[PDB]
Parts: structure tokens; sequence; C-alpha cells
RNA sequence: UGGAGAGUUUGAUCCUGGCUCAGGGUGAACGCUGGCGGCGUGCCUAAGACAUGCAAGUCGUGCGGGCCGCGGGGUUUUACUCCGUGGUCAGCGGCGGACGGGUGAGUAACGCGUGGGUGACCUACCCGGAAGAGGGGGACAACCCGGGGAAACUCGGGCUAAUCCCCCAUGUGGACCCGCCCCUUGGGGUGUGUCCAAAGGGCUUUGCCCGCUUCCGGAUGGGCCCGCGUCCCAUCAGCUAGUUGGUGGGGUAAUGGCCCACCAAGGCGACGACGGGUAGCCGGUCUGAGAGGAUGGCCGGCCACAGGGGCACUGAGACACGGGCCCCACUCCUACGGGAGGCAGCAGUUAGGAAUCUUCCGCAAUGGGCGCAAGCCUGACGGAGCGACGCCGCUUGGAGGAAGAAGCCCUUCGGGGUGUAAACUCCUGAACCCGGGACGAAACCCCCGACGAGGGGACUGACGGUACCGGGGUAAUAGCGCCGGCCAACUCCGUGCCAGCAGCCGCGGUAAUACGGAGGGCGCGAGCGUUACCCGGAUUCACUGGGCGUAAAGGGCGUGUAGGCGGCCUGGGGCGUCCCAUGUGAAAGACCACGGCUCAACCGUGGGGGAGCGUGGGAUACGCUCAGGCUAGACG
């Protein structure tokens, strides 16, 4: 099914990925349908996670299957909070 | 060598079969009702299309048919026994067909 | 391999005295004062008229040796001027004067700007408090290029700053000689720099 | 949408099927020039409703056939063989250029 | 924000004109030389041939068994036999094996690009909604018994479970025929008749979970169709019979000569058909002031292919690289009957070649498959290795001080040069089996909560003891090309149209800045040169931006066909042309800005531009077209 998971765009030893909403068959760096957010795993920025939650809240309505760390990243900025 | 997954070859040759023969059922049937249906005798060319029918759709139950591969075959059937009842028929068993 | 060799000799051949020592390039000793005229068995035949190519060949050579930089390095520079917006002359300018090895020079913590050199790659430098071992290392207005605490006790680097007690510093520039740091305070203008460099003809030789 | 294009009627010896003529205009991609170029069209039509001289509306349409996707939209003016004469001479012209030749 | 030219035809000149050089580039190779690191990158030839290992499996929460083992039952005891549980094997069944990975052979084509069409369509798993799962029946492996073959492997007989297969039922609904209505290609509603559903499993087992069935929709993916665009030769000019169309049928998810039967005689071409050559196309890339030229490696998108050819089976999906069948070529086994194979997957071998790497580490991270989960697989990937192949950074010292050399090697023999240059005095401190030591990794899981939202919790690092920090600490690689002009750098000796140099002009015949050596000099520097190829300079195919009296170039002349071009006035239309709005123009790249690694290369975030095409609206001077008029062209 279509997923929202992570995509490598940084360097060797410098990954920086692109939180984004591909067919699950693309290759992982290949074309994907939305990005909604990107990750910086090292933090080497005070903006190392973002994330369309609106966007991501609509994929998920329609379908999108978050890979596990896609959904930790998600949660970690409330795509799921309800409180 | 030895890759198990040449179970699949072994499997498709029993789906093969399954299918094979649930099709030559279908085919005999029609060609049946056909005949009948052009001979005017409409009371049974319908009985037995009514079978046809039936058969078509169970193909279409599973992968054989499936699609509207089983709608084409019953379109075409009701289509051929109608009008070949065009011999002074007159929907006898009026079994399938809505007149 | 940032050349490596005789230097009062580039001077020489360059007609213009390139201060590369710092000291001593200031003595009647500079050789620009008894032998001015370029080196080798010719150094002292007549002259011939040279041609267009070798004045701004030689120019180019002339502002590129006194900054001691690779033709790689400077003609990097130089591209980078040509594309940033303003007068590419002054840019380019600018841009060598904000060689960090460059500016420990114009800040008096070393004689010349090879021996500048050989401070950054020692870490004895300092950029905003975190060591920089690259010569080549941008300096940009605002920031505070100082020495090492533990470099501040280096023979030299006293000799050094205490030479430049009551001494003046670049308009561009600013030095508290006490705690030995100093501020970058903005890119020099052509008119704050007085090199014996024409460098529009710098222009015209990466123009053909 | 379905693309829609005008044109002459060239050939109507065909069963339920006409050639239809339709001319392009646009400057050369390198020279400039406004040039004319042009492509025949096999349109579908039902009715042989359509004859020689007519001009035609095209709209692309489901395959008729191989070689015919598109099908008579509407008349828009009747005949004229001034271009049907004019595409005929042309090919008339090609009875030509070979080995023989006519004598035009 | 953007555009330099020079050498060479003459005794000299101007012009024409070709050749050549200066610049930038390359998946490079070769020569001399070669220290450190980061990031990239590396079979361009034989789509030649391949040993070996690995590269796709996973579910015991769908099912029944075999082998090996332990435990517990029914007996007075044994035999026999019941239950539980562990290891293991495959089998039945399911989902995956159609992705991910490789390559560029074929292809000049709806293959690709761009913009559209589908009332002519499909889409497993995922999401939302509605409805449902009553009853019965069957078989084949496993296993057991027997037969054949050298082997691969195979034939027969018997038994058996299921989420395997079939029958009947229920019919939310859906399919088909006919009618009607609304819509307009096969879209939607409706009525009658007919036909079509299902599977169970798991427990914290009396409700939850995983799953099953039918239907409508969503999402993603895809098929097919169409306008426009896409190399060279016209010393290829005619091409075509399923060929063009029709009717009916077949086939498909679906349109269609896609295929077939019959009918018609059509279709295509100079706006280049047909044929030949060559070639995957694109985002982009290199070059250029631009227009343009050239190109398509790496990365992303699409296509094609999997030893060569043909074919279908199974599937939601293939006509299927590690599935199947036949033909061919080749390798292998053969008891000669007959079998087994396909690295254009990672690595490696061999061949060819000027030339292209490790039979490496890890599954820790991102991603993928199966599973309720634990977890299993993953040569995809993340890393390390090798190669100056590329880009960026960095070092071989810094500051002070002129022995001064048998010989190298200049001279006017006074001196000049190498040169502040110098294993020689002071400073710092690359290297360096010395201390500490990482981000990348917090999820799935567990518990509380309600398997939700939240909240706490074990666990896990290949890279790596790497980076980086702190300590100590040595003065510690330099080479290559060139020095007649173009073109930056000149003298001695040697040689004597020789030996040789040479990009072009040329140099050497006894004073050679041109050969070879030496001193000196210029350029660049872990590189420097060479060869090859691309763009440039070349307005030297000229659209921007050229020419033809004598330099190359007016057709021997005419006639006229196609085509190109078209006087003055008015009106319609609004095709060309122009304007507005809007959609599209993926990401990457490029540009600008800020930011992360000490800088940079490299990378991250954000921003701006944009032709072309689609849609809607508008303008009408000019060009076009239709209509009318004129008389200055033309003709009479
Ligand atoms: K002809
Ligand atoms: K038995
Ligand atoms: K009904
Ligand atoms: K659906
Ligand atoms: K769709
Ligand atoms: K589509
Ligand atoms: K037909
Ligand atoms: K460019
Ligand atoms: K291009
Ligand atoms: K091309
Ligand atoms: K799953
Ligand atoms: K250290
Ligand atoms: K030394
Ligand atoms: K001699
Ligand atoms: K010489
Ligand atoms: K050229
Ligand atoms: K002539
Ligand atoms: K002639
Ligand atoms: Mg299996
Ligand atoms: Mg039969
Ligand atoms: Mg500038
Ligand atoms: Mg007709
Ligand atoms: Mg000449
Ligand atoms: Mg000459
Ligand atoms: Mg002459
Ligand atoms: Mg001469
Ligand atoms: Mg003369
Ligand atoms: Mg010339
Ligand atoms: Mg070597
Ligand atoms: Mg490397
Ligand atoms: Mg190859
Ligand atoms: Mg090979
Ligand atoms: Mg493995
Ligand atoms: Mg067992
Ligand atoms: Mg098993
Ligand atoms: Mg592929
Ligand atoms: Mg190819
Ligand atoms: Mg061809
Ligand atoms: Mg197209
Ligand atoms: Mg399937
Ligand atoms: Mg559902
Ligand atoms: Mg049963
Ligand atoms: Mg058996
Ligand atoms: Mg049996
Ligand atoms: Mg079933
Ligand atoms: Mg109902
Ligand atoms: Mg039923
Ligand atoms: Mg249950
Ligand atoms: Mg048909
Ligand atoms: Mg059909
Ligand atoms: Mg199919
Ligand atoms: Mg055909
Ligand atoms: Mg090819
Ligand atoms: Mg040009
Ligand atoms: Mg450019
Ligand atoms: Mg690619
Ligand atoms: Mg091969
Ligand atoms: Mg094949
Ligand atoms: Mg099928
Ligand atoms: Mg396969
Ligand atoms: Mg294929
Ligand atoms: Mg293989
Ligand atoms: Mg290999
Ligand atoms: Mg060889
Ligand atoms: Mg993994
Ligand atoms: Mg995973
Ligand atoms: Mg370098
Ligand atoms: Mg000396
Ligand atoms: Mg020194
Ligand atoms: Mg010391
Ligand atoms: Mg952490
Ligand atoms: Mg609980
Ligand atoms: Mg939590
Ligand atoms: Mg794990
Ligand atoms: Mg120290
Ligand atoms: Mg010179
Ligand atoms: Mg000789
Ligand atoms: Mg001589
Ligand atoms: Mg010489
Ligand atoms: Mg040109
Ligand atoms: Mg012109
Ligand atoms: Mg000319
Ligand atoms: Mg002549
Ligand atoms: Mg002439
Ligand atoms: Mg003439
Ligand atoms: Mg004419
Ligand atoms: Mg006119
Ligand atoms: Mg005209
Ligand atoms: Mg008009
Ligand atoms: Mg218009
Ligand atoms: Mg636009
Ligand atoms: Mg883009
Ligand atoms: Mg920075
Ligand atoms: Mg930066
Ligand atoms: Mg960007
Ligand atoms: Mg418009
Ligand atoms: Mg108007
Ligand atoms: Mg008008
Ligand atoms: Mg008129
Ligand atoms: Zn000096």
């Amino acid at each position: 099914m279509v997923k929202i998971r992570l995509a490598r765009f940084g360097s060797k030893h410098n990954p920086h990925y692109r939180i984004v909403v591909t067919d699950a068959r693309r290759k992982r760096d290949g074309k994907y349908i939305e990005k909604i957010g990107y990750y910086d795993p090292r933090k080497t920025t005070p903006d190392w996670l973002k994330v369309d939650v609106e966007r991501a809240r609509y994929w998920l309505s329609v379908g999108a299957q978050p890979t596990d760390t896609a959904r930790r990243l998600l949660r970690q900025a409330g795509v799921f909070r309800q409180e | 060598r030895n890759l198990s997954a040449l179970k699949r070859h072994r499997q498709s040759l029993k789906r093969r079969l399954r299918n094979k023969a649930k099709k030559s059922a279908i085919k005999t049937l029609s060609k049946k009702a056909v005949q009948l249906a052009q001979e005017g005798k409409a009371e049974e060319a319908l009985k037995i299309m009514r079978k046809a029918e039936s058969l078509i759709d169970k193909a279409a139950k599973g992968s054989t048919l499936h699609k509207n591969a089983a709608a084409r075959r019953k379109s075409r059937l009701m289509r051929k026994v109608r009008q070949l009842l065009e011999a002074a028929g007159a929907p006898l068993i009026g079994g399938g067909l809505s007149a | 391999g940032r050349y490596i060799g005789p230097v009062c000799r580039l001077c020489r051949r360059e007609g213009v005295k390139l201060y590369l020592k710092g000291e001593r390039c200031y003595s009647p000793k500079c050789a620009m004062e008894r032998r001015p005229y370029p080196p080798g068995q010719h150094g002292q035949k007549r002259a011939r008229r040279p041609s267009d190519y070798a004045v701004r060949l030689r120019e180019k050579q002339k502002l590129r040796r006194i900054y001691g930089i690779s033709e790689r390095q400077f003609r990097n520079l130089f591209e980078e001027a040509s594309k940033k917006k303003g007068v590419t002359g002054s840019v380019f300018l600018g841009l060598l004067e904000s060689r960090l090895d460059n500016v420990v020079y114009r800040l008096g913590f070393a004689v010349s700007r090879r021996q500048a050199r050989q401070l950054v790659r020692h870490g004895h430098i300092t950029v905003n408090g975190r060591r920089v071992d690259l010569p080549s290392y941008r300096v940009r207005p605002g920031d505070e290029i100082a020495v090492a605490e533990k470099s501040r006790n280096l023979e030299l680097i006293r000799q050094n700053l205490e030479a430049m007690k009551g001494r003046k510093v670049g308009p561009w520039l600013s030095l508290d000689v006490e705690g030995m740091k100093g501020k970058f305070l903005r890119l020099p203008d052509r008119e704050d720099l007085a090199l014996p460099v024409n460098e529009q003809l710098v222009i015209e030789f990466y123009s053909r | 949408p379905k693309k829609v294009l005008t044109g002459v009627v060239v050939s109507d010896k065909m069963q339920k099927t006409v050639t239809v003529l339709v001319e392009r205009q646009f400057p050369h991609p390198l020279y400039g020039k406004v040039i004319k170029r042009s492509k025949k069209y096999l349109a579908h039509d039902p009715e042989e409703k359509y004859k020689l001289g007519d001009v035609v509306e095209i709209i692309e349409s489901r395959p008729i056939s191989k070689r015919k996707r598109f099908r008579v939209l509407r008349l828009v003016e009747s005949g004229r063989m001034d271009l049907v004469e004019k595409y005929l001479i042309r090919r008339q012209n090609y009875q030509s250029l070979s080995k023989r030749g006519g004598k035009a």
C-alpha cells in the first residue's frame, strides 16, 4: 500500500531524511508522491525535525501506512496527539 | 540449486487443471444452449442457458474468469439465445431472460 | 604545497617590494636595496619592452605572490568574485583580505603572512573562541580573531604582540593588544588597501 | 479536452469513412517565417453524411479502427473543391518526379 | 554582468581563404613524479565465456504428518494403546517470488518528451462506508506399499487435515438479457426474469484479536488512445493485400485488422512515404555573450532486455533475470537410452582492450518481504578496501643570518650568477603500537492507560577504538613541462642538412637563445605533461550572423507545374500575432539566501525565475480568410 517513510538525502556519515509519502514498491530514495517533512538524526541544528501535520493527517486519512520510525517521528510532532 | 519456490510451479499445474476444466464445461454448455435455441427448442435451450449462466459466475467466484470476463460471456450467451429463439421461439421456461 | 622557496627574489623579479618576511624587508637588507633587479644571470642586462600579456601576467603574479596563495586557490577566489555582485576588482581584493591567515597578519599577531600561516596551522589562533587551523578560513565581519590562551605565553607571540603596543591597525580591523584579541570590523574597501597592484590588469589577465 | 480539428474532405471512397485534410500554420523553430504544414485524418462517418469540399470539425474519439481515431463532429461549410482540387493536383504532381513523369 | 584574439600565401600591400594556437571540458588512458585526509567516482571494449559463495523468502496464530527425544495415563504385569511436550524434515495451504538489483543489445517507435482523452479500462495489500458467514459433501501430498532409470527423476496402488475443492441456503448487494427514464460513445436510475457469497484461527475464550464474503467509494499503481516534438543519406522515389475501410464474430480488464469470416477497393508519399545507416529517450551535462553546438557516465524518471528465437501457464499483476515448455548454439554428467545448465545481482575468474576495484564488514540505521508478535530473510542498503580518476582542504616549515662548492658551471678576468639560498645559531611542532572517546538510536516490545491519545520501560552500533577532545612531541616528500615567434623565461659547450626537434610558421649544411647537455630563468605544484574526443575562438553552413563581375559560387536560354511572395479603400470572422487569469512545468541540478561538518569540497532548509502545452477571458494594427469597392500593377 502507499506509505509514509524516510528517504535518504544527506551524505556519507551526514544523513538527512525526508519524511515522504510514496508507493511501498518504489526505491526508497526513488520518486515519491509528496514530501511532508524532514529529519536530521543527529540534530545538527535546532530545526532537526519538521512535519506538515495537516498533510500527514491527510495521507493517514486515505490509507497511508507509516514506517515504525516514520510513525515515531510523526507522533513526536503531535500527528496523533489528540489530547 | 534447489529453490524450494518451484512449489509454485508445482501448484500452478494443479490450478491450470482446475481452470481448464471449468472452462470446458462453460464452453460446452453454452454451445449446447445456443444449439438448442437455434433449433427452436426453447424450454430446454433456456434450461441449459441457465446452467451455463451459473457455471460462468462461479468460474468468476475464484480466479478462473473473474473480472468482467464473466459478464461478457453471460452477455453474449443471453444475446445469442434470445435472438436465435426468433424462429417462433416464445420463451417457454422464461429461464434467465427477463422478457 | 604553498610554494616554499627563496622569497626576497620574487620581489626582485616583480620590480616592486613584496613584504614576505615582514621584518628585514625593512632593514638595509631586503636586497631591494642592493639588487632591485630581477634574479638570474640576466637580471642586470638591458630590459626588453614587455608584452601586453607580460604586463598583465606579472601584475597577477605580484598580487598573488603577496598573499602567498596557490594559483589554484587564487583563481578560485577571482572566479567567485566575478560571480558576486559588485566591482570584481575590489570584491576580489576583499575576499583575499578575508583569509584568516591574512587577517592574523593584519592584526600583527605575526610578522609575515607566511609566519601567520604557520600560526594558524599550528592552532595558535582562535576565531570566536574556537580553534581554526585553516589558513584559508574566511573571516566574516564581527568575528573576533585571537590567540589561544595556551599560546599566549609563547615567546614569539610575546615579542610580536608587544611590538604592536601603541601601533596602528587597518581601519576595517581593531585589536585589543593586552587581551590579544582582534575584530574583523568589515570588508576593506579598495581605498583601505594600498597595494602595488592595478587589479584591473588582473581582471584582464583572466579574460584572455 | 478531446482534440477538435478542422479540415476538408478529400476522400469519400470509403464505407463510413472520410479523409479529412487538416492544415496548421506556425513560425519555423529556427527561421521564423510562418510555414504551413498539414496532415490527413481518417474520420468516422456512420451515415455517409459528408462529401468532398465539405469543411468539417474532427473530434478526438475512441478508436474506431486501426488508423482511425476521430469522428466528424460537424460541417462548417459545404462544397468547395478549391481545396480538394489543390490537394489533388499536388498529388497528381507526384505523378512525375521519378523515372518517367507527366508534363504539367 | 554580457562578446579580446594571434601565427601562416607576398620583395612589400590589401582582400579572399584554409590550416594552426591561446580557453573550458572528459567514467579517461599513457610518461616522469608522488606525502596526508574528506567527499565523490571507477569494463566507455566481447549483450564474450564463466569455477566458487552469497544475492527471496516467510508464516506452527491455516493443516496433517515423518524422524529423533523427554514426560504423563489405561493393566496385577507385559504386549498393546491414550495425552502432553522439545528438536528436526519436508509436505498441504497462504502472502511474497511481477518489487528491490543489473544492462543498453534491440528500438527512428506513441519508445521517449510535453499536453490532453478513457461514455473503452484494471488495480493484491492500505483506508472509509454498508451487509454477511446456516447446512452438507469431496480429493491430493505428506505417510504407507510396490515398479522403472546410470542419473535427473519417474509410474501405479492405499490412507488423510485444513483458511484446499465442490454442492445447497441466505442476497445487504452485484452480474446478464429485455423494457422505461435521465444522461449522452459502454455514464446513471428503475422494474421483471435469471445467475453469484464466505474460513477459519488465537487467546488476558464468553468478548476481544488476526482473518473470511459481497457491494459502493478512497488512495496508490497501471493499460490503451490522441496533438505537437525527436539523427544521417534522395547516389533510397515510389510504397502497401490484413494492405485501407466495412459488417459480423473471436479475444481482452478494455478500444482497435489485435485476430478471423465475408464484402468494398481502398491507404501512404516530395510537408520525404518505402529503403539504407546510426542510436534507448528525458531531467540534465559540457561549451558558448547569446542563438547554438555537443552529449545523455554517475543520480532521478520512462522504455527495453535477461545465451539467441518462439510460446503460454499461474496469478490483482508476468508471457516472468535467480518459474515452466520447444527449437538453436555452447559447457557439463552419461552405463550412449538420456539428463543438467545460463553472474546484463554482489564479489571474483578468464578473454578482449590503452583501461576500470575487494571472492571485504554489517543488518546497527533507512527501505522492502512474511508474521498477531518475538522475529526471520534482505550482496537493496549502510560502511570499510583498492586507484591522485575528480573536486575541496592540508604538509614538506616560521623568524634571523650573503663561503662561495676538485667539479657543475658566466666573464670584458674588474667581476657577474645560483642568493638569504644553504645537513651551520633561535621558534613552532605533520608525523608518532602514548589518556579519554561519539552523534548517528529510539522505536517495534513490555507495563499503566482503553492493544487509542498520552506516559514510563529492558534491548540493539558494522562503521570503530574511527572521528573529536586533552597530553606529550620530531624540522619532517618535490616534482613535471617549458624558455625562436604565437607565448612568461637566455647564456656556455657539444653536434655540423648529421644526431635530431617540430602544434602552425619552421630549426640543424661550423658563432644554433629552436638539436643534446649544463648553469640560469618562466609556469604550475602532489602534481605536471602527452594522446584521444567535445564546445570555443570559426560571422569558417552566417536564425542571431556570410556570400556568388575578376577570389569558390548565376542554372546555356526560355516556358511554365507545385510552392514561396502580393496594390489601394471598407466590412465580417479572429487562424497567425498580442495581452490577462489559471492549470502544468516532480525530485535532483543550476541561481540567491541562511545554515551543518574547524573551512572547503559535500550537505541541509528556504526563496526566485521559467519557455512549451491545456483552459477561460480579451484586442484586431499587421499577416490570413470571406464579402464588397477602386484603378496607380497586369492584361486588352
Ligand atoms: K504514383
Ligand atoms: K496407511
Ligand atoms: K431482480
Ligand atoms: K476499490
Ligand atoms: K484510479
Ligand atoms: K491513466
Ligand atoms: K469489427
Ligand atoms: K550553462
Ligand atoms: K538537449
Ligand atoms: K540526444
Ligand atoms: K504487517
Ligand atoms: K593531539
Ligand atoms: K629542514
Ligand atoms: K665546434
Ligand atoms: K639552447
Ligand atoms: K573546434
Ligand atoms: K558555368
Ligand atoms: K545543363
Ligand atoms: Mg511457500
Ligand atoms: Mg466438449
Ligand atoms: Mg563581480
Ligand atoms: Mg462513402
Ligand atoms: Mg595566410
Ligand atoms: Mg609560410
Ligand atoms: Mg599566391
Ligand atoms: Mg616570405
Ligand atoms: Mg608581385
Ligand atoms: Mg587567417
Ligand atoms: Mg609509479
Ligand atoms: Mg574513497
Ligand atoms: Mg558494458
Ligand atoms: Mg564481461
Ligand atoms: Mg547472505
Ligand atoms: Mg513434528
Ligand atoms: Mg514446514
Ligand atoms: Mg528493474
Ligand atoms: Mg540500447
Ligand atoms: Mg530505419
Ligand atoms: Mg504523446
Ligand atoms: Mg497474488
Ligand atoms: Mg474495507
Ligand atoms: Mg469435511
Ligand atoms: Mg501417491
Ligand atoms: Mg491414488
Ligand atoms: Mg476458498
Ligand atoms: Mg435490494
Ligand atoms: Mg447460492
Ligand atoms: Mg473464534
Ligand atoms: Mg469488434
Ligand atoms: Mg468487445
Ligand atoms: Mg491477464
Ligand atoms: Mg494488422
Ligand atoms: Mg545500440
Ligand atoms: Mg559562437
Ligand atoms: Mg553559461
Ligand atoms: Mg540514470
Ligand atoms: Mg552473456
Ligand atoms: Mg529469450
Ligand atoms: Mg489468469
Ligand atoms: Mg521470475
Ligand atoms: Mg518481459
Ligand atoms: Mg542470474
Ligand atoms: Mg559480477
Ligand atoms: Mg590483455
Ligand atoms: Mg536492516
Ligand atoms: Mg526493517
Ligand atoms: Mg589538492
Ligand atoms: Mg657562492
Ligand atoms: Mg628561512
Ligand atoms: Mg622544542
Ligand atoms: Mg540519543
Ligand atoms: Mg491494559
Ligand atoms: Mg509511547
Ligand atoms: Mg530490532
Ligand atoms: Mg604542545
Ligand atoms: Mg618571451
Ligand atoms: Mg651524430
Ligand atoms: Mg655552437
Ligand atoms: Mg637546448
Ligand atoms: Mg558557428
Ligand atoms: Mg543570414
Ligand atoms: Mg564568405
Ligand atoms: Mg580563374
Ligand atoms: Mg570564378
Ligand atoms: Mg547567364
Ligand atoms: Mg502559381
Ligand atoms: Mg495584401
Ligand atoms: Mg495567397
Ligand atoms: Mg479583414
Ligand atoms: Mg486567434
Ligand atoms: Mg505558464
Ligand atoms: Mg525542478
Ligand atoms: Mg559554515
Ligand atoms: Mg558552507
Ligand atoms: Mg534546494
Ligand atoms: Mg487561450
Ligand atoms: Mg473586431
Ligand atoms: Mg476586421
Ligand atoms: Mg476584392
Ligand atoms: Zn622582500
